[PDB]
């Protein structure tokens, strides 16, 4: 019911990167955000991929293109929501997984580098470093990742392509 | 130092409403995540509800879905599960038990609860 888009770091070139910046851009809504609008265009799935054959699924919302939550096998991560309208809207997002979390903390850069133990800046970004992202939000849903090495994917992966598809 | 104990389980018919209560002592339970588990006969512990410190976000198991609703009075510093057009699946020892891991707000797995209470029976005749 969602759009899918799908993007691999593996022979990941400047216009494959290009193009999916691209097709993540053409979602993003124009008209002014209206209030109760249909569930079904409220997010958009990035279905990401690497060279270690690894495989998770970010949520996006359409209006402003920030992460809301992803899902890897068969668990699901939630930033914890600025309101009901989004608590609720969030509920319908990979509905049939097992395996469902909250985190206690929304999905902004001012917590996400207090968790990472480092700024935005410092944060190298590319390909190389969207390959491990990748893997460490996969591993984090079998308890191989911790927590700052989880944030810090989180800020590669939300620079990489929300701020890439917002601009 | 929190003390969950469970009331408000019995006896009741199919089609029946029940009323459960996750009352603490040792700690306000409105500075805790509260989550309701369930373990029916020949069965391992089961997931129900969850409410977040927060009291915004909840989360229930795909099968008490539209029938149960979490719900949360500071006033009485109780956490309460209303269950509604009840059945004979639903017949289980319920457990309430305090979010322990601090990365979530709201968990559906056992490892992240803590300082579970004794538990109350529910059962569900036909």
């Amino acid at each position: 019911q969602y759009p899918i888009i799908n993007f691999t770091t593996a022979g990941a070139t400047v216009q494959s990167y290009t193009n999916f910046i691209r097709a993540v851009r053409g979602r993003l809504t124009v008209l002014p955000n209206r209030v109760g609008l249909p569930i079904n265009q409220r997010f958009i799935l990035v279905e990401l991929s690497n060279h270690a054959e690894l495989s998770v699924t970010l949520a996006l919302d359409v209006t402003n293109a920030y992460v809301v939550g992803y899902r890897a096998g068969n668990s699901a991560y939630f930033f914890h929501p600025d309101n009901q309208e989004d608590a609720e809207a969030i509920t319908h997002l990979f509905t049939d997984v097992q395996n469902r979390y909250t985190f206690a903390f929304g999905g902004n850069y001012d917590r996400l580098e207090q968790l990472a133990g480092n700024l935005r800046e410092n944060i190298e970004l590319g390909n190389g470093p969207l390959e491990e992202a990748i893997s460490a939000l996969y591993y984090y849903s079998t308890g191989g990742t911790q927590l700052p090495t989880l944030a810090r994917s989180f800020i590669i992966c939300i620079q990489m392509i929300s701020e890439a598809a917002r601009f | 130092e929190v003390q969950l104990v469970e009331s408000g389980g019995g006896l009741v018919q199919a089609g029946d409403s029940l009323r459960l209560s996750c009352t603490a002592s040792g700690r306000t339970l409105g500075d805790y995540g509260v989550a309701w588990f369930r373990q029916a006969p020949g069965k391992e512990r089961e997931f129900v509800s969850v409410i977040s410190r927060s009291t915004i976000i909840t989360d229930y198991a795909d099968s008490v879905r539209g029938r149960f609703s979490i719900s949360a009075d500071s006033a009485k510093n109780t956490v309460y599960l209303q269950m509604n057009s009840l059945k004979p699946e639903d017949t289980a020892v319920y457990y309430c038990a305090v979010i322990a891991n601090p990365v979530y707000a709201t968990s559906r797995n056992s490892d992240d609860y803590g300082h579970w209470g004794q538990g109350t029976q529910v059962t569900v005749s036909s």
